[PDB]
């Protein structure tokens, strides 16, 4: 019944930085960790960035470390991806993924968002 | 746990039809019908016990029915 | 920054068949506090978003069919499919959430031959 | 005309002093007062509309139990210690297990283990109070103008809305006069006894104490981020096997075990505007600047012809959709009840005065024709349209109605139905008072009971009461029989 | 289903720990003890049926008890 | 003093002490400044006064300032009518309890 909305996906030059959002409804947003994942055409799943429950703390892949930033508007039942220094390479479908829902990890997906799609090239 | 209290009798009682007032009123009756239909024996049990607490035939009849609708009630 | 080696690359299998695939780990991801086991299955289906099967190494989440069956207990992991139908085409990345860096597998592919 | 066909209304007829009526506004239904020479007008409660609502405790129903951590130490030893206890997310209970020189101890016995795990909650439930300064009652007054789209129309009418601070009111009806409100919203419902709860876009109005009785694990409510939760044992649940080792359990979801621990609630539209839809109210009508509009007009001259077949309302009065043909000018309705042979006058009008307005439009009378076989003539002329209707039932019917609609008045309103069309009679405090006193003793005494025990305990008192050979005690304990039968009988609504 | 069938005293008995025996081994207990507390007056209604009815100071308390028993659990 | 003759409005909502007494806090919200201020509690359903007083003798002092007055109401529904004529706000409050 939980609904992920993805938004923000457009064309982008490399170098120019760009602003991803998650939109979520369907649960109570403040109280669940939320990640961001990606997916390159034609290549395994990847995991990019998660934000937990104390919206402080945050972790991000080393493959994209240093260059993405995550922010959390859980007044608005949102998420927020910020993306900078993007390369050519930065361009796939991505997504936003729920924490579980029941389980032991902290950090799990079990909703998987509709997907955007983000393209770096010249 | 929860559902062992429900918000039935407290007295605020008014002319719209209260939640699920179709469904939860013979809820408990039924868990006692159910309750006698699986467990026989202990109608027997509670016949002895009232002949044998009870003088009067109206003593007898409210153990007897006390009894009935008090160990299913109680689990 | 545990890797995930998955054994099938390709499964081609007829209908009303069996299938296994497995996900290898580089290291046992039995976490000690709890003795659990943190290995996930996601499938995508082709256009589609990626669900998730089996929430740990063998017990499988809510709104997935029957057949879905997994095992493994240190590091050699298994994912039963009982009988194939015609939905079962997808990409079964398997992963492993024991470390924070967590990383998906390749994933296999499933045909019907 | 916005009370036509509801089938839950009532009459009130009675005037007295300065023409002020009291009447109890319940919500279902909808009050069509009349008298002797003003407007005759319907009234009901519309919404009543709480707004601007604090919370004050999130209790949680879906948690999720996450690094569960144990410590063992051998016999006389001490109890086990773990750092995560002094942590307000941490979930921690003790216990005893056994080993020996199997489990590297060397001393034989029974030894302490401790097992904590951070218990997160996941969709809290939020209760919420109502403070008295920011709820606004809404009550809409429609007068028997007899317009064409007004039979069952419910959106005719003129909002009076209310709220505690400003008591009374006054609702100018258009071209009819003001019909003044010296309403009492304090009494309706006590809103401090009852706290409004929210769950997953629902909501219900449980009393207060109740919802502090339940066991679920709340929190201060502050919307603060990472809560922390009282009472967090009553989710997560240790499993000590073989007394071998211990393990967690977070119990799922409380929604549906909530739900149906709601039975006795009522439940409000929290969706939207918060705006609840259950209850009651009294207000008295102050009805001495009232006009009746139609006093100065002259008889209809000419012939009428009826729209729609005449078709009789579910409480036995009838009601006309008569159209003007022939003369042009708005001018006052004739009307006359005669029996089928015998020219007596026994029909009553529920409409105050029928005047055509523009002659392009039908009008709406409705009638109470006494029951048998009457004729209804609705022209001055000797042309007049003549109307046969054979009322059915007889006057024990409309005591027995009468009689179960005041005895079903009085098994919700309670005290303040004594009053509900009171003229203000020396009588009627009299009755209120002994009413209210032997209420206050019956609810204390059987508050907390179900239907079902009431109606065991009514009969079980009925046969004491016939049973026993002393009269105060037979009488007393009959009464209160018949008295509790009936209330048990009509509680579970 | 809903919380009134437990499987508390039928079918089975092993050496093991039940599931969830001692978080619910006292849970109607209390229920009774906090609904007698938050509605104290059907203890005097209770002590005027026992007292009227089939009086003998054995009948006089088991019907009380009884009856107290009963009516909070059933509610 | 003379004797008001403007409206008032209600700032706090009549409240309880725990002795039955009830604070109202009004504002005069009128032209002549020093005029001392009428009090009547009306009982239920009648034009009978049997409640009091027990601030003296409530005066505003001036326009701008909302002076607080005390009354004490009969156990029953009372509305105590706290200004001058037609235009006199009603308070409705219900005591709980008995001689
Ligand atoms: C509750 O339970 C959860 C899970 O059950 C625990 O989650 C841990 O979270 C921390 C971070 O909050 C994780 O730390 C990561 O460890 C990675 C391990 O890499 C090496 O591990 C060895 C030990 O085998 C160390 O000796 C080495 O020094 C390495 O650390 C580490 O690689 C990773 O850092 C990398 O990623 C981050 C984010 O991408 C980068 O910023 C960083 O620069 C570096 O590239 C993290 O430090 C830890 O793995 C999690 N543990 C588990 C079992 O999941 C919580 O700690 C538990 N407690 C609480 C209070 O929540
Ligand atoms: C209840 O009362 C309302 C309001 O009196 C009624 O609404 C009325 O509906 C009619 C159509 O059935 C409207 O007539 C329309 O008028 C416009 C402009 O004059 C004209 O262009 C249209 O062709 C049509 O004739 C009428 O204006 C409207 N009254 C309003 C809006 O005030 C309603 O029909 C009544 N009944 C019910 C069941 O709601």
């Amino acid at each position: 019944q939980v609904e992920l909305v993805e938004s923000g996906g457009d064309v982008v030059q490399p170098g120019k930085s760009l602003r991803l959002s998650c939109a979520a409804s369907g649960f109570t947003f403040t109280n669940y960790a939320m990640h961001w994942l990606r997916q390159a055409p034609g290549k395994g799943l990847e995991w990019v960035a998660v934000i937990s429950s104390d919206v402080n703390d945050k972790y991000y892949a080393d493959s994209v470390k240093g260059r993405f930033t995550i922010s959390r508007d859980n007044s608005k039942n949102t998420l927020y991806l910020q993306m900078n220094s993007l390369t050519p390479e930065d361009t796939a479908v991505y997504y936003c993924a729920r924490e579980q829902a029941v389980g032991t990890n902290p950090w799990a997906f079990d909703y998987w968002g509709q997907g955007t799609l983000v393209t770096v090239s010249s | 746990s929860v559902a062992l209290a429900p918000h039935v009798g407290m007295g605020l009682d008014t002319r719209t039809q209260t939640w699920m007032s179709a469904e939860g009123a013979w809820r408990q009756v039924e868990k006692v019908e159910t309750w006698a239909l699986r467990h026989p024996g202990f109608t027997i049990l509670a016949l002895f016990l009232a002949h044998y607490i009870g003088t009067s035939l109206t003593q007898k009849v409210v153990i007897f029915i006390l009894l009935m609708l008090v160990t299913p009630s109680m689990t | 920054h545990i890797v995930m080696t998955q054994s099938p690359l390709s499964l081609s299998v007829t209908p009303g068949q069996p299938a296994s695939i497995s996900c290898k780990s580089s290291q046992i991801s039995s976490w000690g506090s709890d003795g659990k086991t943190y290995l996930y299955w996601y499938l995508q289906k082709p256009g589609q978003s990626p669900q998730l099967l089996i929430y740990e190494v063998s017990s499988r989440f809510s709104g997935v069919s029957d057949r879905f069956s997994g095992s493994g207990s240190g590091t050699d992991f298994t994912l039963k499919i009982s009988r194939v139908q015609a939905e079962d085409v997808g990409l079964y990345y398997c992963m492993q959430g024991l470390h924070l860096p967590l990383t998906f597998g390749q994933g296999t592919r499933l045909e019907i031959k | 005309m916005r009370c036509v066909g509801v089938g839950n209304r009532d009459f009130v007829e009675g005037l007295s002093g300065a023409t002020w009526v009291d009447v109890v506004l319940e919500h279902g239904g909808c009050v069509t007062t009349m008298a002797k020479n003003k407007p005759t007008l319907d009234i009901e409660l519309q919404k009543t509309e709480a707004t601007q609502l604090a919370t004050l405790r999130k209790l949680c129903i879906e948690g999720k139990i996450t690094n569960i951590t144990t410590d063992s130490r051998c016999p006389t030893q001490g109890e086990a210690v773990l750092p995560e206890e002094q942590d307000q997310n941490y979930v921690c209970k003790h216990t005893y297990v056994d080993r020996g020189w199997g489990n590297g101890c060397g001393l034989f016995g029974k030894g302490s283990l401790v097992t904590c795990a951070k218990f997160q909650c996941l969709e809290p439930i939020e209760g919420k109070v109502v403070q008295y300064e920011n709820l606004k009652y809404t009550v809409i007054i429609t007068v028997h103008t007899g317009d064409q789209h007004q039979v069952g129309n419910e959106t005719q009418g003129v909002t009076a809305e209310i709220t505690p601070q400003a008591s009374t009111t006054e609702a100018i009806l258009p071209e009819y006069g003001t019909l003044g409100l010296e309403c009492s919203p304090r009494t309706g419902l006590d809103f401090n006894e009852m706290i409004l709860l929210t769950m997953k876009n629902k909501a219900w109005m449980v009393h207060r104490q109740w919802f502090f009785d339940l066991p679920l694990p709340w929190a201060s409510g502050a919307t603060t981020e990472t809560p922390t939760w009282n009472r967090k044992e009553l989710l997560v649940t240790f499993k000590n096997a073989h007394a071998k080792k211990q393990e967690v359990v977070v119990l799922g979801s409380q929604e549906g075990a909530m739900h149906t621990a709601l039975t006795g609630a009522t439940e409000i539209q929290n969706s939207g505007g918060t705006s609840i839809f259950a209850g009651h109210l009294k207000c008295r009508l102050k009805m001495d600047k009232l006009e009746l509009k139609g006093m100065s007009y002259a008889m209809c001259t000419n012939t009428f012809v009826l729209k729609k077949e005449v078709s009789e309302t579910q409480h036995g009065t009838i009601l006309i959709k008569v159209e003007y043909k022939g003369e042009d000018a708005p001018c006052k309705i004739p009307f006359s009840t005669e029996d089928g042979q015998g020219k007596a006058h026994n029909g009553r009008l529920i409409t105050a005065n029928p005047v055509v307005t523009k002659k392009e439009e039908p009008v709406n009378i409705e009638a109470e024709p006494p029951f048998g076989e009457s004729n209804i003539v609705i022209g001055i002329g000797d042309n007049a349209l003549k109307i046969n209707w054979y009322k059915k039932g007889s006057s024990i019917g409309k005591m027995f109605e009468a009689t179960a609609r005041g005895a079903r008045r009085m098994a919700i309103l309670g005290d303040t139905a004594w009053d509900f069309g009171s003229v203000g009679g020396v009588l009627n405090s009299l009755g209120k008072m002994v009413h209210q006193i032997f209420g206050s003793a019956y609810t204390a005494l059987f508050s907390g009971v179900s239907w079902v025990m009431k109606i065991g305990i009514g009969v079980l008192l009925t046969w004491i009461g016939l049973n026993s050979k002393n009269t105060s005690m037979s009488f007393s304990c009959i009464a209160i029989g018949i008295i509790t039968l009936y209330l048990g009988a009509v509680v579970q609504a």
